[PDB]
């Protein structure tokens, strides 16, 4: 039996990505940036390929690499450039064109897909593998019954009993 | 939780603060150390509920912050665990009460028998409601759940704190009318000892009943175990 | 819905399904059945009436 | 093994799980994320919120999946009508007494209760009765309580008992009137007391310095490292424009699990005060603002007019590896050799990396059954590391200490307090040696206060003899560990940032420098910065080192740059810029490259990648970020090599092995400027 | 505060050691059973319902009593003999709780004929429990009695788990409104739904014991609750107009 998110339109998205002839499209390095038509100094900047960790404030795991095959979780991020305050109002000003484009719009299923996008666009990239969660609990409090075990204070000595 | 204790946190009082002192006497310390020996040494914390009860008679019917801290030091446990136990259980008073603690049952088997009229009689006589102490410091009125005396409903329990640990008395008074509880309160106030148990029979044996919460109405009928008691007997355990 | 507030009996948003059909290769399209259910005379022509309202689900 | 992985069925899918796993862990291994409020991975199981209720075949009741163990061949269903009805009913019970507080609550936007109500709950309520109202509690300056929002999950109580070790919270009352806190007015005194704000799933416990300032959706999060100590805890920095709003931990099981100390969490408000944003040159009027060309020219003129033997360079506690190698190469290019470190023991030999790093690593220390601490206070040096030591204590690892007796929140055996006790332990006079000799995997942890001593070589020789006799280092296990308390020390030891033999001799006969370069140093000794010298200060806060300088060159803080730092286990980690540079400040290695150009001898690197490649050319393990090598162990050949340092400066068997950290809340220039740390100290002073 | 099962007290109990908890009356009858034989004990009562039992009869009864009797005795026999019958005659009976407070009540039609037995009260949608018999007559406000029972279960909740701790107070508030008739007719079905939400969803069996009396009250006296709601508007809708 096979049932891996088999009740939604994502079935019709996984295929249409493996249609023959279109599943083997490939370009040389930096070639997609030449035909993109954006200024060429944009590709002198550095990019980071990484999957963001779970927020500490909440316990849910949906925006992590646990659901990597279900949901795109890998991101492309750029270093910050200068910001200052507006003299009249105090609003935060910037001259960065890539200020929100990687964090809002570019999401990928795997690390290699984001690498392929960076390679064909000409961005130099560094890849950061996320830290793997550990599921095995401690030896103490491994199960619920270890809360009430004999490991709290040892086996009780029967020396204060009447008739000792 | 009980009556008279609306806070589950400590409130500073000139009578009740961290500067207040508590210490056991010699005989009470003997009692507490005898209680501790009932349990294993590495599980000495099992003794907290009887020790806190004994401390409650020692301190005069209620637990102060100093008494709880002394008990915490005595059993070698953190004070927050002692505060947890003392706030969890209904008998533990954490504010100062009177000399006699009058507790009336209000659960439905006592309620059908007219516990509300007994409460009305107590409030009309003593002049206080539930959760209050008299201006003389004699009586404190409280409400309780089912006390396991339902065949002799309606009933009142009265706790004696005028003699300390050695003369502590927790006495049930059962099968009551307004006249019976008024007489019991007057007998306690005058310095006598009212009779314990039911006011119209000995025990839970078949006899009459309180009709409407105002009048005992005796009724005759079949009674069991009226003859001679059974002799010792055993079958042949071999075969 | 004032006192009957349960939601999973009316969760239409999350209860739709997409199912991958078996691979449409060796099926039997009979055109004879398709053209055998069609009329040939003016009477016996049946028309689908226009829907009066879109579904309101009782509200 | 007798089938150590058992097979269960979750929604008719076969799942293999380890033995002893619960139903919730089997659901997690099947790719299903079960709603929960009281379960936590790091705490003990409670089972009181009733949100994790699933259906198991041949059971007529819903089971609590967090607590129920998974049996062989078990069939779990997570999407039947009774599971959905159970989830909606439990949510409805959770919401009847909750206050309508989402506009004023700080969890709004990142709330487990809100999101779980949106997904697994209903859209209506039928409750029109009056709610329960609770007064709020005072727990100190870091934890803010609005206790009407409590849902009685008891995560805080389990945390305070199990991880922090203080055990000061409890549940008082009964029933609907159950109430979380301390019965008397008390202050939460743990160093790890900000983690309980993360552990609370609701806005009952929020962060008091952060209160009412931001919503979570506005914050740009950057994954960085923590530099307030030597462990290098992994963090996330949340910023709104140019301003850092909060700092949170992030998961790393090899470093910090999920925790972060209160200093590393709350010292960010020191980044908004006393900041150097402009270059300054001291004139006849005093220090006044100057251009970068003028400031670089003045620093170059003072660095070139002096003789090479009158120049000293001191690295601070927070200098990254790139700026340190830049300063080292610039001073060595001028013919100088006087290099010093603000973290002490600058003359310590750094030949083998195993002699000043933790060979067992942080996660590998959990396989030790007996731990001997030598002269360290891990609760104040690294509270997250001390929390992992308490975790080791709770499942059977015994701890002994040779040093000054300290509160560690776990029981230990005090072997002694001086190097005389260490020698008695090595000879056999104390019975703890027989406990070490019979242990399967013994471990020794040496703190940085031992290395700061003038007789550290004799003490390290005694420690090496003890490790040789007790089987601490053998085939298959290396239990010798040296920890640190400063972020920049191990990288300086890795690259060779140390004084030459001629400079050590000149300090021995008492030569005094005339030009001092202070690379972020504000806790220098008075022996190293003479009065009347020329001082070049490069840093980000105006402090003791900037008030004394003639040239001030403004650099970046660790929230504004991406520099390399190595923790005490040898792992290379990096910061990342969460905000841009402030004012007219620059990158810290770039200032030294520009200054090397103005002096007249350029550094051979012009980019961040090139200076990192220079670092990798010195020591190749610098290139492998987020990883740790296995260091070479040379047995007693190294100790035989430095016996001249043992013969000179002999042992002091009466001076106690203590810890040098006397102020935990204020250790560097950032934490000294933090008003929250000052309130933290004032709260411990006003309780007496 | 109760622990979750598993583990079980015979596996991990007091101080982490194997432990069995048994009732006083269960313990006390064992020496007589061992001396007089198991065949003597099983000769009383129906199959799978063997032996004798202490019964406590309280409430509107002429002679309230703690009396020992054979099991599988009828309620009417157990009350008319040994207790003097219902106050005002058997035709003045309104309802009877047969097993303490945690079991649902029974009306007069079920009570006339049912045996006081484990496998006989259960089929009558009740239970034997502790065999404590509480008798109400036709002067009783049965909604008020079950409301005081709801107050008891609110007062005695330990507060550990969400459904018991939050919903016993909710049940008490709804019952207090129902006693005065200040409610809606569909709030009765809401009340049944809330009891079904508590029951079977908690750590221990006090949540079930809190749901069960309200279920019995609704099932056997829904007409009384509806009449209490309808007739309250004879004193509340005269002010609205
Ligand atoms: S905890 Fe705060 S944000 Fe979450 S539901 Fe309650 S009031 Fe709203
Ligand atoms: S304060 Fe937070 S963590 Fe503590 S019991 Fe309440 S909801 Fe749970
Ligand atoms: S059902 Fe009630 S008494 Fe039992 S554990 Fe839950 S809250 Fe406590
Ligand atoms: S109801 Fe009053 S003693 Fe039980
Ligand atoms: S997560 Fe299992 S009951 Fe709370």
């Amino acid at each position: 039996e096979f049932a891996t998110a088999s009740a939604d339109y994502s079935i019709a998205m996984k295929k249409a990505a493996e249609i023959t002839g279109a599943a083997e499209s490939a370009m040389g390095p930096k070639e997609g940036g030449f035909t993109a038509g954006v200024p060429l100094d944009t590709f002198t900047r550095k990019a980071r390929i990484y999957a963001p960790a779970r927020t500490a404030s909440q316990s849910g795991l949906a925006r992590t690499v646990d659901f990597a095959t279900t949901t795109p979780a890998w991101k492309i991020e750029f270093e910050p450039t200068a910001k200052w305050q507006n003299p009249l109002m105090g609003w935060t000003s910037s001259a960065d064109p890539l200020e929100n484009v990687g964090r809002s719009a570019l999401v990928f299923y795997t690390k290699e897909e984001a690498m392929r996008f960076c390679e064909k666009l000409g961005w130099e990239y560094e890849v950061t593998e996320p830290n793997k969660r550990r599921t095995q609990r401690t030896k103490r409090y491994m199960q619920y019954g270890d809360n009430f075990g004999t490991k709290r204070a040892g086996v009780p000595d029967l020396s204060t009993l009447p008739s000792n | 939780t009980n009556s008279t204790d609306i806070f589950n946190i400590h409130k500073d009082t000139p009578e009740n603060n961290a500067a207040t002192s508590f210490e056991f006497s010699e005989a009470t310390l003997k009692v507490v150390n005898d209680i501790i020996a009932r349990y294993p040494p590495n599980y000495k914390q099992s003794a907290i509920i009887p020790v806190l009860d004994v401390t409650q008679q020692e301190n005069g019917g209620w637990l102060s912050l100093a008494a709880m801290n002394r008990v915490a030091k005595l059993l070698d446990m953190a004070p927050i665990r002692v505060y947890e136990v003392a706030t969890f259980y209904t008998m533990f008073n954490r504010t100062k009460i009177g000399k006699y603690h009058v507790q009336i049952c209000g659960t439905t088997p006592c309620r059908l028998q007219g516990s509300q009229k007994i409460e009305e009689a107590i409030t009309k006589h003593l002049g206080i409601g539930i959760g209050q102490t008299t201006q003389d410091g004699l009586f404190t009125l409280g409400e309780m759940e089912c006390m396991g005396a339902c065949v002799n409903a309606p009933m009142v329990a009265i706790a004696d704190y005028t003699k300390g640990v050695s003369g502590f008395e927790y006495i049930y008074y059962e099968d009551l009318t307004p006249k019976d509880i008024v007489n019991i309160l007057d007998t306690i106030k005058k310095g006598g000892k009212p009779k314990p148990g039911s006011q119209y029979r000995l025990k839970a044996e078949p006899a009459g009943a309180v009709h409407g919460g105002e009048k005992w109405v005796p009724k005759d009928g079949e009674t069991t175990l009226t003859g001679a008691p059974r002799a010792p007997y055993c079958r042949d355990l071999n075969a | 819905l004032v006192y009957d507030i349960k939601y999973f009996v009316r969760d239409y948003r999350r209860n739709n399904k997409y199912t991958a059909r078996t691979v449409d290769a060796k099926t039997t399209f009979d055109f004879d059945k398709l053209y055998a259910g069609m009329p040939t005379k003016p009477e016996q022509v049946k028309n689908v009436t226009r829907p009066l309202i879109m579904p309101t689900r009782g509200y | 093994p007798p089938s150590d992985h058992l097979e269960v069925f979750v929604n008719e899918q076969p799942v293999k799980i380890p033995k002893g796993s619960s139903v919730l862990q089997a659901c997690d291994a099947a790719g299903i994320d079960i709603p929960r409020f009281c379960y936590h991975q790091r705490l003990s199981i409670a089972g009181n919120c009733r949100m994790c209720l699933v259906e198991v075949e041949k059971v007529p009741k819903p089971v609590a999946s967090c607590a129920m163990p998974a049996g062989p061949g078990m069939k779990i269903k997570t999407e039947t009508p009774m599971v959905k009805k159970a989830r909606e009913g439990v949510m409805e019970f959770l919401l009847i007494n909750h206050p309508l507080d989402c506009p004023i609550c700080d969890q709004g936007g990142e709330c487990d209760l809100q999101d779980q109500a949106m997904i697994f709950g209903s859209d209506r309520s039928r409750f029109v009765e009056a709610k329960r109202a609770v007064e709020d509690k005072n727990l100190g300056p870091l934890v803010k309580t609005v206790m009407t929002r409590c849902i009685q999950c008891t995560r805080c109580v389990r945390f305070a008992s199990e991880v922090a070790g203080t055990a000061e919270l409890g549940v008082t009352g009964r029933g609907r009137d159950s109430e979380i806190g301390t019965y008397v007015e008390k202050l939460m005194g743990s160093e790890l007391s900000g983690n309980v704000v993360d552990l609370c799933p609701v806005g009952a416990l929020t962060s008091k310095p952060y209160a009412f300032t931001a919503r979570s959706w506005e914050l740009k999060g950057t994954e960085s490292i923590d530099v307030s100590d030597g462990l290098g805890a992994n963090i996330r920095v949340d910023a709104r424009g140019t301003e850092v709003m909060r700092i949170l931990p992030r998961l790393n099981e090899a470093v910090n699990e999920e925790w972060l100390s209160d200093k590393g969490r709350y010292q960010y408000d020191g980044l908004k005060h006393q900041r150097l944003d402009k270059p300054m040159v001291k004139g006849p009027k005093g220090l006044q603002v100057a251009t970068w060309q003028d400031a670089l020219g003045a620093a170059a003129a003072a660095l070139t007019s002096a003789a090479p033997g009158e120049v000293r360079g001191i690295a601070g506690k927070l200098a990254d590896a790139e700026s340190m190698v830049a300063l080292m190469d610039l001073l060595r290019g001028l013919g100088a050799g006087d290099l010093a470190h603000e973290g002490g023991f600058s003359d310590m030999p750094a030949d083998v990396r195993s002699t000043y790093t933790a060979n067992t690593t942080v996660q590998g220390l959990e396989q030790s059954d007996l731990v001997l601490l030598v002269g360290t206070n891990p609760r104040w040096e690294s509270p997250v590391f001390n929390a992992r030591l308490r975790k080791m204590f709770l499942d059977g690892t015994q701890v002994g200490l040779v040093g000054a007796p300290v509160d560690l929140t776990y029981k230990y055996e005090h072997v002694g307090s001086d190097p005389a006790a260490l020698a008695a332990l090595a000879a056999g006079q104390h019975p703890f040696l027989e406990r070490l000799k019979k242990a399967a995997r013994p471990a020794v942890v040496v703190g940085p206060g031992v290395l700061r001593r003038a007789d550290r070589e004799a003490v390290m020789k005694a420690v090496h003899e003890l490790c040789g006799k007790a089987g601490v280092v053998k085939e298959g296990w290396n239990g010798f560990n040296v920890i640190h308390d400063t972020a920049s020390r191990v990288a300086a030891l890795d690259m060779g940032f140390g004084p030459s033999a001629a400079a050590r001799a000149r300090r021995a006969q008492g030569a005094q420098p005339k030009v001092v370069y202070l690379l972020g140093s504000d806790d220098y000794s008075e022996e190293d910065v003479p009065e009347g010298a020329f001082v070049i200060y490069q840093g980000h806060h105006g402090d003791r080192g900037a008030s004394r300088a003639n040239v001030v060159l403004p650099g970046a803080a660790y929230t504004e740059k991406s520099g390399l730092y190595v923790n005490f286990e040898g792992r290379v980690q990096q910061t990342r810029a969460a905000v841009p540079l402030v004012g007219d400040a620059r990158e810290d290695w770039a200032i030294l490259r520009a200054l090397s150009e103005v002096v007249g001898k350029r550094l051979p690197y012009d980019s961040h990648a090139a200076v990192r490649a220079r670092l990798a050319g010195i020591a190749p393990h610098f290139a492998n970020i987020d990883a740790v090598q296995t260091p070479v162990w040379l047995n007693g050949e190294y100790v035989k090599g430095v016996e001249a340092l043992a013969k000179a400066a002999p042992l002091q068997p009466s001076a106690p092995l203590t810890s040098t950290i006397s102020n935990f809340y204020m250790t560097d220039a950032i934490s000294r400027a933090s008003r929250t740390m000052a309130k933290c100290i004032q709260a411990r002073q006003q309780t007496k | 505060k109760p622990r979750l099962k598993p583990p079980f007290p015979a596996g991990v109990g007091l101080y982490g050691c194997p432990t069995t908890v048994t009732n006083v009356e269960t313990v006390a009858v064992s020496p007589t059973i061992l001396r007089r034989g198991p065949e003597w004990f099983s000769s009383f009562g129906r199959k799978n319902n063997a032996g004798t039992k202490l019964f406590c009869i309280s409430g509107h009864v002429n002679r309230p009593v703690t009396v020992e009797e054979e099991m599988s005795i009828p309620l009417k026999e157990l009350i008319e003999r040994h207790a003097g019958g219902v106050r005002g005659g058997w035709d003045n009976l309104l309802a009877i709780i047969p097993g303490g407070s945690s079991v649902p009540l029974l009306p007069k039609k079920i009570c006339d004929g049912v045996l006081m037995d484990f496998d006989a009260l259960k089929e009558a949608q009740s239970g034997l429990g502790t065999a404590a018999v509480i008798v109400m007559d036709k002067s009783t406000d049965v909604i008020d009695a079950i409301a005081r029972l709801s107050y008891f279960y609110k007062h005695e909740s330990c507060g550990q788990c969400t459904p018991c701790r939050e919903g016993t107070g909710w049940l008490y508030d709804i019952m207090t409104r129902m006693k005065k008739g200040d409610a809606r007719l569909e709030e009765i079905d809401m009340l049944w739904e809330i009891t079904k939400q508590i029951e079977g969803h908690t750590i221990c069996a006090l949540g079930d014991a809190a749901a069960w009396p309200v279920q019995g009250l609704i099932r056997h006296f829904r007409g009384e609750m509806e009449e209490r709601i309808k007739s309250a508007g004879g004193k509340k809708k005269l002010a609205a107009t």
